[PDB]
Formats: structure tokens, C-alpha cells, sequence
């Protein structure tokens, strides 16, 4: 059988009430002058430190006063709180001297959830803290997250003054690996030359170790007379040096030179018929169909965004309960460009179907998309934090609508229905009334170009083009795609090489569904064969699927064996 | 830091290691000693520490227990070897438990053996397996062995503490304690049944 849960709490609190009120606590713990008062036998059941200390023979098996130092006092109060009722507050700010005092005791419970808290805590702007920090301490899975999501969020910003100091051995392991995510090779060498300029004298054996590691199209060029400007005085060791050395280490490029815009798709139709659906993505340059991992346990009902960075994420959604059979779910996660995998991050507070994710200055919005709540105020829109990883509700919207899309234009969030639109402000959290579209249409989407929307489609769809503009503030017609009578074509609005693109699939009466895109004309108001999608590599992916601007790698991902 | 502060640190470790294998462990602050192996493992100077820890073991072992088993094979052998075999594995209890606080780090990084496994190999390697000790075991087990099989009964808990001991210094299963007890005693017990077989069939009958 188990143990008596009865017993196992007294016992607990029975322990924790001897621990506060000084009672039969023998040995006592001196740090920084502060008292300490408690048992021998708890102490021995987590801390491995304090189990080898007086399990022993030592003056330390019949001492009292023993001198703890090198600790802290609020650390050890906790620990000990800890291994008294099993209450660990984690807090965002002292977990630094948690992960300390947990090594220096060896308490393998608090050691796992503090990595577990810093695994979920991994972000931009303690990356290369918590990276140097596992390189301090051995984290090794911990310092895996920490480099990988370290890595891209190095390579995306390179501004952080933590990286300044960092050991030699880590930045060979950072500089050295292929997992860097940068559109040029020339950052990451700039990079390397302002961490060398830190110092001089302190950085000149590594820099003979970091110029091995980058790649020699730039070991020529500029950027060689730079360092002989900074080079030590006299010293003829490094110069012609560098000079002869230039010749071997053949340059290879790295893989973050590999983003293309590609259009993503989800909920496409899946191919085996054991599975309900899938997700695929088409390539406009390469002309293949890479395949996509499915969505985090079959997440059907979601909304899709791509911020400025280049980040895709997930939000709402329902799974299938355990026929019609579904249960909606408020789980947000997080697609790793490189290791093919969705991320669990922060959930939301409500959860959604079919959300509208828009990104705004760092913010992730998630407007409407069935609110469970449903009550006076059946919005309850949310905005993240992509910085401290949370959500926080905004200003909701004055009119209940279903069915609706949202876009991002001029730092400001248009959400738009069947004929009504209000512009959300973020500097003031306010909605203001915007103009009013002369035709009812629904089950459309919407692509932000510049400083206008193109409201492409709506009710199947159609043809219909309603182009509105910021600036000008009023809704006009431009005109209306040409495409085969007798059919029902599928829009979806996406922006991509600089220029408003269509992905219009239609289907003929007894035939099948024939994919085309159209580039359309913004000056001259039409719609121009861009390419069209031959058959023989896509095939059908449903009516519920959708489609977003993004780039991805094709190298990480891997094409999707299927019959033309 | 500098590499005074730790060759200071590493020198009072080593002087408190040798004055705990002197069994005088009794006045030692655990503590005290402690606070300077956290402080060691933590510069990334554990490679250091190890190669110091199995330099010191095997010269207390050289110097100690290989003199004391030589000085007396003949006047309680046996007896002597397992009381220096319960002092090393009492000495190797507060030593693997720093060391075990310093191995969790090493072991998992560095990819070797523990500091008790460390001990146990140290021990085979100097002690038990030398080119003198190891026969004259064989030839004293294998003759006491021999006089308890002819009739007279002599100390038999002796001979299970050597068994266990020697179980215990195979360290992964039964690989050493075969090559070393096992085999021997096969060749024996082969040609004493032998000999007893071939007495008994020309002395008695098949009743």
C-alpha cells in the first residue's frame, strides 16, 4: 500500500511546530550572527552536505555551534521552512542565491525546482545571465536551454552587458556553434571584435582562439587592421601571426543565412486518415511543401501571429475531451524555429476559439474568439507580456462581434467585422469609432501593407475588395479578382516580397481544388499572375485552415512525403 | 582566486584527510574542512583535487597497510588484513561523504568513477593484488582451507569476512573475487576429490 496521509501531515507539522518553537531542535546553525535552531534528522533527509556532516565521526557528531558560512540568511531560512512543511515561495528575484545555497547544501529537491523556475524564466533579457550562471554552476540541461534560446536571442540583439563578461570557453562554445540565428555573417563578427576591444592585453591569447571559429571570408578582409590599431606595442607575435594564418579553417556558411519567406499553414488536411489534421508550409521560392509539426496535442480552433522578430505562437484552441467530442482549452505555447517542436509557455486566463493573435510593441493580443465568460462583457481581451511572461487585460471592446479578423497598422490594432471597425489605442487604452463599410461580409481575412487594410473576400467568399486607409480614414473599392465563374474560391491575404499576394484556392462543380496566387497591383488596382501552384507537389488542405507571413528554415525542417 | 589561497586550502584539506586516516577524527571541524572543498570544487579545480585526493590515499595506503600486512603474515594475517580493511572503509566513510558532495559535480561532468569506488580500486591495486600479499593470501587460505576439509575444525567467520571483503573490492559484481579466491580453490578442491575418489574406490565397496 501507500503511507497513512494522516500521519504523514502530523508528522509533517509536528516537525515544523518543534522547528519554531525552540523545543527539542538540538543542533543550531551560525550564519552571520543569526540563530538557527533545529533538528539533525530533517536536515539529513534533503541536504546531503548536512547528512555527510554529522553522519560521521567528526567533532561535528556531538558539536551545536557549528559556523555555516559563505550562505545567506533569508536562503537558509527558506531551505530550512522548506524541508520542514515543503513550502518553497520562489519568488522572481531570489532564485539566483536559491540555485547558490542549493548547490553548496546539495538538496536535490529545491536544486530540480529551482532549474525547472529558471527553465521556465529563460528569456531575452536574462539569457546571458542564466547561460553564464549554468556555466558557473553545472546545469547542463539548463545551460542547453540557456545557449539555444540563448544563441537566437543573442544573435537578435548582441547588446546585452552581460556578454562583455563572459569566459573564454562560452564564447568559443556561442561563436563556434551552428545554431546562430543572423540574416548576414558580418554581425556576428562585429560582435566578436567589440567583445575583443573590451580589453587588450586580457583578450589577445583569445583572439588568436575566437578568429579560428569565424569563417575566413571575413579573417581578409576589414576589420584585421582594426586590431593591429589595438594591437600591443612592439609585439610581432600576433601581427604576421594573423598574417600567415589566414589560409585554412575553410569558410562554411551557417544556417541562419537560411530564412525565406514561406507561407505557413495549419489545420491543413491530413494526409493519412488516421490523424483529423496537420500543418504544412508552402515555399514560394524553393516550390516545394515542407511539412510542419502538428500543433500541440492536436490543437484544433487557433489563432496564429507573427511578430516583427520572427516569432510564431499559438493561443486558445480546444482538444478533444476523453461522435463529437471537444473541450476548449486557454494553453499558449511556443514554436522553436530550429528544433521543430512547440514550447509550452504562460496560459491565458480565458480560454478561446478560432483567436484573433495580433502583435503590437512587444504585446501578443488575443481579440475576442469565443469568451467563456460570455457576460456583459463577452470580449474579455487580453494582451501578453512577452518580457515578463504574463497576460494583462485591456480596454475591451465596445460592441460584441463574431466571426472577426484584426490587424496591426501605425502601432495601433484594427479589428474589423461584418460592416463595423474600431481602432484600438495603446498609449491610452481606449477604442475610437472608425469608419463604416457599405457591404455585409463575414468569414474574411485581412492583410496589414503599410498604412492601409485590404479586407480581401467575406460572406462561400468572393471576390469583393474593400481597401481602407489609415490616413485617409474612409473604406473605397478597387476592384475585383478575376477567377473562374461558377466556383468557390478561397481567399486569404498575406503580405510577402514587399507587395500584397492573394492565396486564392478554388474548387470547379466535379473538379478539384486548384491552388494560384496573385500579385496584386497596388497603383494599378489588379490582380497579376504571380506564380501558380502546380499539383504535383500541394495538395488539398481543407476550408478551416489558415495563413501567415513567416520565415522558416528548411534545412531544421524536413519535406512531406506525399503522391502528387 | 590567486593560487596560494588554493594551494593553502588544498594543504589544510590534505593535513585534516591524514590526520582523520590516523583515526583522530574524533576532534576534526567537519565544517571547517568543508568550507574549504565548496570553495575548491567551485573554481573549477576539482581535476586537481581528485589527483591529490588518490596521490594521498595510495601513500597512506604504500605506507601504512602495505608495511603492517608485510611486517605480519605470519602472526594473524588474516585477522590483520581485515582490520585494516574495516579501518580503510571507516576512514572512506567521512571521506566519500566530502567527496561525495564534491563527486556529485565531478562525476556527472567528468564522466569516472566515485571517490569510494576510487578508494575500493586503490585498495585492490595496492594491497591485495601486490606481487607478495596476493599469493601469500592464496597459499594461507588454501591451506587452512585444506586443514578444516580434513577433519579438524578451525575459524570459519574469518573466512566469511574475507569472502565478503573480497566481494565487496570486485566493486561491480563477482569478476576480481573469482580470478582471485575462485579459481585457486578450484584447482584444489579438483585434486583433493580426486585423490579422495580414488582412495575410496580401492578401500571400500558400492555399499
Amino acid at each position: 500500500r501507500q503511507i497513512n496521509t494522516e500521519y504523514a501531515v502530523s508528522l509533517l507539522e509536528q516537525l515544523k511546530l518543534f522547528y519554531e518553537q525552540q523545543l527539542f531542535t538540538d543542533i543550531v546553525l551560525i550564519v552571520e550572527g543569526t540563530e538557527f535552531p533545529c533538528h539533525k534528522m530533517v536536515l539529513a533527509t534533503c541536504s546531503s552536505y548536512f547528512r555527510a556532516m554529522f553522519m560521521s565521526g567528526l567533532s561535528e557528531s556531538k558539536q551545536t555551534h557549528v559556523h555555516l558560512r559563505n550562505v545567506d540568511a533569508a536562503t537558509l531560512q527558506i531551505i530550512i521552512t522548506y524541508a520542514y512543511t515543503g513550502n518553497l515561495a520562489m519568488n522572481d528575484s531570489t532564485v539566483e542565491q536559491l540555485y547558490e545555497t542549493a548547490c553548496f547544501l546539495q538538496v536535490e529537491d529545491v536544486l530540480q525546482r529551482c532549474r525547472e523556475y529558471l527553465i521556465k524564466k529563460i528569456n531575452a533579457e536574462n539569457c546571458v545571465r542564466l547561460l553564464s550562471f549554468a556555466d558557473l554552476f553545472s546545469c547542463e540541461e539548463l545551460k542547453q536551454s540557456a545557449k539555444r534560446m540563448v544563441e537566437h536571442k543573442f544573435t537578435a540583439v548582441y547588446h546585452q552587458d552581460a556578454f562583455m563578461q563572459l569566459s573564454h570557453d562560452l564564447l568559443i562554445d556561442i561563436l563556434s556553434s551552428d545554431n546562430l540565428n543572423v540574416e548576414k555573417e558580418e554581425t556576428v563578427r562585429e560582435a566578436a571584435m567589440l567583445w575583443l576591444e573590451y580589453n587588450t592585453e586580457s583578450r589577445s591569447q583569445y583572439l588568436s582562439s575566437v578568429l579560428s571559429q569565424i569563417r575566413i571570408d571575413a579573417l581578409s578582409e576589414v576589420t584585421q587592421r582594426a586590431w593591429f590599431q589595438g594591437l600591443p606595442p612592439n609585439d610581432k607575435s600576433v601581427v604576421v601571426q594573423g598574417l600567415y594564418k589566414s589560409m585554412p579553417k575553410f569558410f562554411k556558411p551557417r544556417l541562419g543565412m537560411t530564412k525565406e519567406e514561406m507561407m505557413i499553414f495549419i489545420e491543413a488536411s491530413s494526409e493519412n486518415p488516421c490523424s483529423l489534421y496537420s500543418s504544412v508550409c508552402y515555399s514560394p521560392q524553393a516550390e516545394k511543401v515542407y511539412k510542419l509539426c502538428s500543433p500541440p496535442a492536436d490543437l484544433h480552433k487557433v489563432g496564429t501571429v507573427v511578430t516583427p522578430d520572427n516569432d510564431i505562437y499559438i493561443a486558445g484552441g480546444q482538444v478533444p475531451l476523453k461522435q463529437t467530442a471537444f473541450r476548449t482549452v486557454n494553453c499558449f505555447y511556443w514554436f522553436d524555429a530550429q528544433q521543430n517542436t512547440w514550447f509550452p509557455k504562460t496560459p491565458m486566463l480565458f480560454v478561446r476559439i478560432k483567436p484573433s493573435l495580433v502583435c503590437c510593441e512587444g504585446y501578443i493580443y488575443a481579440i475576442g474568439g469565443d469568451s467563456v465568460g460570455g457576460e456583459l462583457n463577452r470580449r474579455t481581451v487580453e494582451r501578453y507580456d512577452t518580457e515578463k511572461d504574463e497576460w494583462t487585460m485591456v480596454s475591451p471592446l465596445p460592441c460584441a462581434w463574431q466571426w472577426s479578423a484584426a490587424v496591426v497598422v501605425h502601432d495601433c490594432i484594427y479589428v474589423m467585422t461584418l460592416n463595423l471597425m474600431y481602432c484600438y489605442f495603446p498609449r491610452s487604452d481606449s477604442w475610437v469609432e472608425m469608419a463604416m463599410r457599405q457591404t455585409s461580409r463575414s468569414f474574411a481575412s485581412a492583410a496589414a501593407f503599410g498604412d492601409k487594410i485590404f479586407y480581401i473576400g467575406g460572406l462561400g467568399s468572393s471576390v469583393t475588395v474593400e481597401i481602407y486607409d489609415v490616413n485617409k480614414n474612409e473604406w473605397k473599392m478597387a476592384a475585383n479578382i478575376p477567377a473562374k465563374r461558377y466556383s468557390d474560391p478561397c481567399v486569404r491575404a498575406v503580405v510577402i516580397s514587399n507587395s500584397l499576394c492573394v492565396f486564392m484556392r478554388e474548387t470547379h462543380l466535379n473538379e478539384r481544388a486548384k491552388y494560384v496566387t496573385y500579385q496584386y497591383d497596388l497603383e494599378l488596382d489588379r490582380w497579376s499572375l504571380r506564380q501558380h501552384i502546380s499539383e504535383r507537389v500541394l495538395w488539398d488542405l481543407g476550408r478551416d485552415f489558415r495563413c501567415t507571413v513567416g520565415k522558416l528554415y528548411p534545412s531544421c525542417l524536413e519535406e512531406s512525403p506525399w503522391k502528387p | 582566486m590567486d593560487e596560494k589561497y588554493v594551494n593553502s586550502i588544498w594543504d589544510l584539506l590534505k593535513n585534516a584527510i591524514q590526520e582523520i586516516q590516523r583515526k583522530n577524527n574524533s576532534g576534526l571541524s567537519f565544517e571547517e574542512l568543508y568550507r574549504n572543498a565548496y570553495t575548491m570544487v567551485l573554481h573549477k579545480h576539482g581535476e586537481k583535487l581528485y589527483t591529490g585526493l588518490r596521490e594521498v590515499v595510495t601513500e597512506h595506503l604504500i605506507n601504512k597497510v602495505r608495511e603492517d600486512v608485510l611486517n605480519s603474515l605470519n602472526n594473524n594475517f588474516l585477522q590483520t588484513l581485515n582490520q585494516a580493511w574495516n579501518d580503510h572503509q571507516t576512514a572512506m566513510v567521512m571521506i566519500r561523504d566530502i567527496l561525495m558532495y564534491m563527486d556529485r559535480v565531478y562525476v556527472q561532468q567528468n564522466n569516472v568513477e566515485n571517490v569510494y569506488n576510487l578508494g575500493l580500486i586503490i585498495f585492490r591495486d595496492q594491497v591485495v593484488r601486490y606481487g607478495c600479499i596476493r599469493d601469500h593470501l592464496r597459499q594461507t587460505l588454501l591451506d587452512m582451507i585444506a586443514r578444516e576439509r580434513k577433519g579438524e575444525v578451525v575459524d570459519r567467520g574469518a573466512i566469511r569476512n574475507a569472502c565478503q571483503m573480497l566481494m565487496i573490492l570486485g566493486l561491480e559484481g563477482r569478476s576480481v573475487y573469482e580470478e582471485d579466491f575462485e579459481a585457486p580453490f578450484l584447482e584444489m578442491s579438483a585434486e583433493f576429490f580426486q585423490m579422495e575418489s580414488q582412495k575410496f574406490l580401492a578401500e571400500n565397496s558400492a555399499s
